[PDB]
RNA sequence: GUCUACGGCCAUACCACCCUGAACGCGCCCGAUCUCGUCUGAUCUCGGAAGCUAAGCAGGGUCGGGCCUGGUUAGUACUUGGAUGGGAGACCGCCUGGGAAUACCGGGUGCUGUAGGCUU
RNA sequence: GGGGAGUUUGACUGGGGCGGUACACCUGUCAAACGGUAACGCAGGUGUCCUAAGGCGAGCUCAGGGAGGACAGAAACCUCCCGUGGAGCAGAAGGGCAAAAGCUCGCUUGAUCUUGAUUUUCAGUACGAAUACAGACCGUGAAAGCGGGGCCUCACGAUCCUUCUGACCUUUUGGGUUUUAAGCAGGAGGUGUCAGAAAAGUUACCACAGGGAUAACUGGCUUGUGGCGGCCAAGCGUUCAUAGCGACGUCGCUUUUUGAUCCUUCGAUGUCGGCUCUUCCUAUCAUUGUGAAGCAGAAUUCACCAAGCGUUGGAUUGUUC
RNA sequence: AGCCGGGCGUGGAAUGCGAGUGCCUAGUGGGCCACUUUUGGUAAGCAGAACUGGCGCUGCGGGAUGAACCGAACGCCGGGU
RNA sequence: UAGUAGCUGGUUCCCUCCAAAGUUUCCCUCAGGAUAGCUGGCGCUCUCGCCCGCAGUUUUAUCCGGUAAAGCGAAU
RNA sequence: CUAACACGUGCGCGAGUCGGGGGCUCGCACGAAAGCCGCCGUGGCGCAAUGAAGGUGAAGGCCGGCG
């Protein structure tokens, strides 16, 4: 029920949103893995540009 | 039994800053002493404004300060503001001023120093003028915050130019029934 | 009520009082391709039965009838809608009544 | 509950006084109201145009706008726990200059005059209206006739 | 003393009957070509000046009606506030303040503004 | 197309239901001399009507009564006099109105286009209704003026959708033309449960969450109704108001009748009778002791102290009766 | 009517008292009783209103007892009334 | 599926200060909500140690009313 | 507890502000932390509103030159 004054809100939480939740606790590990793969490819292509 | 009411018995004004930093509290000590051992009320006003909160110490712009100090009679006096002096970019000519403030923007300080004025802090202000003679006490626009556009007489009510709380501005958001004579009524 | 077939009244296009021929406004035939109608058949088509409400609790026995005015000036011939209060029986320019006759 | 009609319960308030029906005397029409006069409201049922609502009958307001036939006046109305100073338009028949202000105006002129006078004389004069003071001491002279006795009369039934 | 034109307050000015009106005025009054309108020049409109205060109108009168203003009714009726007052109740008394209205008995019977006359 | 599916089956409310609408409005009263103020309080009205019954101007005065005039009369038409409204103004009521707001004529369409402000219910929001203006086009009158509906107080309707009207109007999405469609502004078509859902029943086969906010027992307050008792004394009693009664009145008592209410109890106080058994009340049927009779005796009445002791056996009916 | 400029302070009744203003906001939206006024009802510890004060939210002295009556409202104690 | 419940029941330490409402309007609204009202908290702008204002009060002026009473030799 | 919003408070910077995503740092006890990027500010919020839309889009006041 509306209080005295405020904004009308439409939260999009009428589905089973708690089953599909993407936590980001693997973000630093993902960054580390991407780095390691990047340096591995850079070593693999010996004199070639690393960027491509 | 005494026929009295205790509703407004306790006054709500601030006795001390809610902040916890030490520099402001040292300033408060100094100006407490000055206010209670000097008859000048400038010290009392400055101490009271030191007590106040951030939203009650709005920033003062360079254009406002030069505009209020260019008035006749108040030449070569020190402009005292308890807030923050922010730079105004839509002003080219800046004179030499004697400013005192708690904190000054880097660009504003550069502008004043280049123009030739000097920046003072409330400590050195105490040394220069304990009772504060030759001071022009200014303040920023307190009603400048945008929250004040939502206050007052409610919208959707005749002769009320109050901003509603809308999540997005557009033609589909609060424009149909109470805002048009074509659809229902117009307030 | 009785209303004459001619009325000298203001004309928006002419910007002055002009004679007007008046008739009774009747509702036009509902176009099949209005946006509301198209949305209505799009929603009704398929399964689920009736979707929008059907009004049934009629209560009023009369309705405000509208006079369609037309400026008699051939160059202008603009038209305007004019409505007056409700009436059960209504006629246009019939048997202008006279007083003090035999009942 | 009751009815919200605009003229409910006004059969005596908007009626005319006894043996005073008929043509409105023209002096009411021939009075001048300017901006800022204190004026009284008294609804007159003889004319129905511009009749004030019954809740302003007997109220005193201030004129803020003058128009061909009517006058706009600001008057206070007590609504629940608050008073609103609202402005209403009343035709000139239902209105009448308030004499509560002219007494104060005349007093102002008179004490200003007596202040201007005696200023050169240096004497003291009282201007504030003091409340009725207690009676001072005096002598009541009997003229040789002694006051007569007063006694209650005996009960004896009338009806 | 007073009238006419326009009024203000709208009976202290109205209503009924009776008496008196110098001068001006207001009227009644005499006619229907024109203006105008009617069944009818009765009304209205128009053109006049033989006669008259008869009437209107003005002033006055009535142990007049009414109206206006006082006394009486009356500190009665009613009523703000108070009591661990009375009474089975209905109601009543007191304290603190305010305070009416008929019947009945007196007095009065238009004031006045602007302009213009008459009383040479 | 109830074979089957989903769903609904208003509210108010001296329990609910039936009844009614007090559910949207208006008049008088309640209402306690500002305003506001309740009940299924009282008396009533509305969902319309009007090309004039709107707007001006002019001229007349109504209801009723008295006195007269061929048919003519109680009432047909004409004349005079009186006539403060006792008539009329569409409707309920109230207010208002006399060279008018009434009656009769003349001319008209201010019932027209448009932006704002204000009042009424009010939250001081809408709708509805209304009030002063202002800007154009007009009507009427010689004119001053008056008029943007009805003398005032009531006669009415959001969003979404549809329909009509308006502009050398905007968009119709890569550009251009034309149909079409969508916009902008103003009306209409509703929601009367009238601030506006699209809606039939039954359940004793029933279920759940609750409710003593609410019914069906008792118990409380009340006592109309029931029952019982007084005072007055018209009359009855052959004569005699009061041996015994007692009209027309009027004052009470009781809670063994019924009502009225809804205070307790709905996480339950086992809801008719009969059988059995005890105790209590007296408003006494009998017995003990008395007083009065229209008490000769017998029998029988009325009254007093008085509840100690008794107040049965059966047919019919579940019965209380 | 609005503008400017100028002159007037015995601050023009009594009494009392600092005042104005802005945000955010919980609970509540079953009430009951009493003097007086008052509607329905035969009446009711009934039903319905107006004003004020109470109870609810409140203990204390008195009315033996008691939500509302009379007195009086409350920190822990001594004395007095 | 820990389905929904305007409906019952429960809802855990101390002291200090302030302190209510059962009323208005709308709602298929009447055991509930929204909105005013009543509350608290946070402040802020000034003020006195000549003067400003305000008031559940009085006084002096000035208007407003149709109840109590009274009247029917006044209207209905 | 998460998300959104409103308001009040504390801190930094301030017409700007914010690396949250990514990358560079010999990856790695703590460390999945911390530091840095500035030609990684893309971008968000703010700095301009109004209109349905086509669109438009935020002072002026005095003297000399033909009251
Ligand atoms: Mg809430
Ligand atoms: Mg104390
Ligand atoms: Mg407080
Ligand atoms: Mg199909
Ligand atoms: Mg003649
Ligand atoms: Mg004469
Ligand atoms: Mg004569
Ligand atoms: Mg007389
Ligand atoms: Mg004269
Ligand atoms: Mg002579
Ligand atoms: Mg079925
Ligand atoms: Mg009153
Ligand atoms: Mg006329
Ligand atoms: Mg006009
Ligand atoms: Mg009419
Ligand atoms: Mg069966
Ligand atoms: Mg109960
Ligand atoms: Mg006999
Ligand atoms: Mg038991
Ligand atoms: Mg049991
Ligand atoms: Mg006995
Ligand atoms: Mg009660
Ligand atoms: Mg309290
Ligand atoms: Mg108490
Ligand atoms: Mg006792
Ligand atoms: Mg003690
Ligand atoms: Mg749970
Ligand atoms: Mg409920
Ligand atoms: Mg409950
Ligand atoms: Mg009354
Ligand atoms: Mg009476
Ligand atoms: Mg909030
Ligand atoms: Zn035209």
């Amino acid at each position: 029920a509306p209080s005295r004054n405020g904004m009308i809100l439409k939260p999009h939480f009428h589905k089973d949103w708690q089953r599909r939740v993407a936590t980001w606790f693997n973000q630093p590990a993902r960054k580390i893995r991407r780095r390691k793969a990047r340096q591995a490819r850079a070593r693999r292509i010996a004199p070639r540009p690393a960027a491509g | 039994g005494v026929d009295i009411r205790h509703n407004k018995d306790r006054k709500v004004r601030r006795k001390e800053p809610k902040s916890q930093d030490i520099y402001l509290r040292l300033l408060v000590k100094l100006y407490r002493f000055l206010a209670r051992r000097t008859n000048s009320t400038f010290n009392q006003v400055v101490l009271k404004r030191l007590f106040m909160s951030r939203t009650n110490r709005p920033p003062l712009s360079l254009s406002r300060m030069i505009r209020k100090m260019k008035l006749p009679g108040r030449e070569n006096k020190t402009a005292v503001v308890v807030g923050t002096v922010t730079d105004d970019v839509r002003v080219q000519e800046v004179p030499k001023l004697k400013v005192c403030a708690l904190r000054v923007t880097s660009r504003a300080r550069s502008r004043i120093l280049k123009a030739g004025g000097k920046i003072l802090t409330f400590d050195q202000l105490a040394l220069d003028s304990p009772k504060g003679r030759g001071t022009v006490l200014l303040s920023g626009p307190r009603k400048g915050r945008e929250v004040y556009r939502h206050f007052g007489k409610a919208p959707g009510t005749p002769h009320s130019h109050t901003k509603p709380y809308v999540r997005s501005k557009g033609r589909k958001f609060e424009r149909a029934r109470g805002r048009r004579a074509s659809r229902g009524y117009k307030n | 009520v009785n209303v004459p077939k001619t009325r000298r009244t203001f004309c928006k296009k002419c910007g002055k009082h002009q004679p007007h021929k008046v008739t009774q406004y009747k509702k036009g035939k509902d176009s099949l391709y209005a946006q509301g109608k198209r949305r209505y058949d799009r929603k009704q088509s398929g399964y689920g039965g009736q979707t929008k409400p059907i009004f049934r609790k009629k209560a009023k026995t009369t309705k405000k009838i509208v006079l369609r005015l037309e400026c008699v000036e051939p160059n202008c011939r603009s038209k305007r809608m004019l409505a007056i209060k409700r009436c059960k029986h209504f006629e246009l320019g019939g048997d202008k009544k006279r007083k003090g006759q035999v009942i | 509950t009751n009815t919200k009609g605009k003229r409910r319960g006004t059969r005596y308030m908007f009626s005319r006084p006894f043996r005073k029906h008929g043509v409105v005397p023209l002096a009411t029409y021939m009075r001048i109201y300017k901006k800022g006069d204190i004026v009284d409201i008294k609804g007159m049922g003889t004319v129905q145009k511009g009749m004030p609502h019954k809740c302003y009958h007997g109220k005193t307001g201030r004129v803020y706008n003058v128009t061909q036939h009517a006058v706009g006046i600001v008057v206070n109305k007590q609504v629940k726990g608050k008073i609103l100073a609202k402005r209403i338009n009343v035709r000139i028949e239902h209105i009448k200059h308030s004499k509560s202000r002219d007494s104060f105006l005349k007093r102002v002129k008179e004490n200003d005059q007596k202040k201007k006078e005696a200023k050169e004389k240096g004497t003291w004069v009282q201007l504030k209206r003091q409340p009725a003071p207690p009676r001072e001491a005096h002598f009541v002279r009997t003229n040789g006739k002694e006051p007569e006795l007063l006694e209650p009369i005996p009960y004896e039934f009338m009806a």
